């Protein structure tokens, strides 16, 4: 359960 | 089953409305983000001309946290006159309207899906939306609809609580901030039971989001409706789990439709003998906007 990252 | 094998009759446009008129396929997910929503005056980011170009910071939770006003300036500039869903939106409710979607699940905040008729239950939301907005105070946490929220964001006004002053935060996910609870629940039910992938409008950059695509069963056929290819395996970071492959030899269930999002789910209506029924609705359903 990671949270909004961008990649 | 993690064996790979070929349910498409062929890597295209045809074969995926084939695979749709077929049995096997009864439970549709879509994935959607900005890319569907251009085209009803909202920008993306990646996008060359709009989106990422006064004021990435402005997303960021923690920028938020120390200075909230430039954000309340930004959502008053993009904010539309009026919100007619696109072509591609409306899709995904005849999708549900012929009992084939299983869910969509969005990246999207502008509440379109909902406004096409998704319901809440049809709908993850998975970066939130500005439907409700609540205040930020854990001992109140009163919520809030996006009239009262609109009012404030065009006043010029920082929202803030009617019953204890607090700033009142539309119910998005910040950059930095952990996505809701529904969506783990939702992923670990839907895709198990998902018989085709339906990707439109995403540059698949935004985790944990972007992994969804290798949480279908192997055999699952992916379709992406986009103007760039996306989802493919970096050359580099596979170096160092299930991303999309379109063009190798080795390719037996990905396809790309590379266009505007309303021609491409235009096209594959049309192939499914849908192309009237999407014409009238959305046709019917803007002038019913227009009338109100
Ligand atoms: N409408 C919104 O709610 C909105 C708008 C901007 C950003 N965001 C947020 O920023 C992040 C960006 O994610 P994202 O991948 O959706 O956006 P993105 O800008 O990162 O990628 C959008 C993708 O859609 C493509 N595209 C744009 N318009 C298109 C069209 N009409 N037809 C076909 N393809 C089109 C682009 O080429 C790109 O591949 C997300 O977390 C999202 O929540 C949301
Ligand atoms: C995670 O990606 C959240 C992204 C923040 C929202 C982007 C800005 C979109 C605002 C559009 C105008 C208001 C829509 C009701
Ligand atoms: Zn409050």
């Amino acid at each position: 359960a990671p949270r909004k990252q961008l990649a | 089953g993690s064996q790979k094998e070929r349910l498409l009759d062929e890597l295209t446009l045809e074969g995926v409305a084939r695979y749709m008129q077929s049995e096997r396929c009864r439970r549709v997910i879509c994935l959607v983000g900005a890319g569907i929503s251009t085209s009803a005056g909202i920008p993306d980011f990646r996008s060359p001309s709009t989106g990422l170009y006064k004021y990435e910071a402005i997303f960021e939770i923690s920028y938020f946290k120390k200075h909230p006003e430039p954000f309340f300036a930004l959502a008053k500039e993009l904010y539309p006159g009026q919100f007619k869903p696109t072509i591609c939106h409306y899709f995904m409710r005849l999708l549900k309207d012929k009992g084939l979607l299983l869910r969509c699940y969005t990246q999207n905040i502008d509440t379109l899906e909902r406004i096409a008729g998704l319901e809440q239950e049809d709908l993850v939301e998975a970066h939130g939306t500005f439907y409700t907005s609540h205040c930020v105070s854990a001992s109140c946490r009163h919520e809030y609809p996006l009239s009262w929220m609109k009012e404030k964001i065009f006043s010029e006004v920082t929202p803030k609580c009617e019953d204890c002053q607090s700033l009142v935060k539309p119910d998005i996910v910040f950059f930095g901030e952990s996505l809701p609870a529904r969506f783990f629940s939702c992923m670990q039910s839907d895709f198990l039971k998902v018989d085709l992938l339906l990707v439109m409008g995403t540059s698949l950059q935004v985790q944990p989001f972007a992994s969804l695509i290798s949480k279908a069963p192997l055999s699952t056929p992916r379709l992406l409706i986009n103007k760039e290819k996306a989802g493919q395996s970096d050359p580099f970071l596979g170096m160092i789990g299930g991303g999309m492959d379109f063009d190798s030899k080795k390719a037996y269930r990905d396809v790309a439709w590379l266009g505007e999002c309303d021609q491409g789910c235009l096209a594959l209506a049309e192939l499914l003998g849908w192309k009237k029924e999407l014409e009238d609705l959305v046709r019917r359903e803007h002038a019913s906007i227009d009338a109100q």
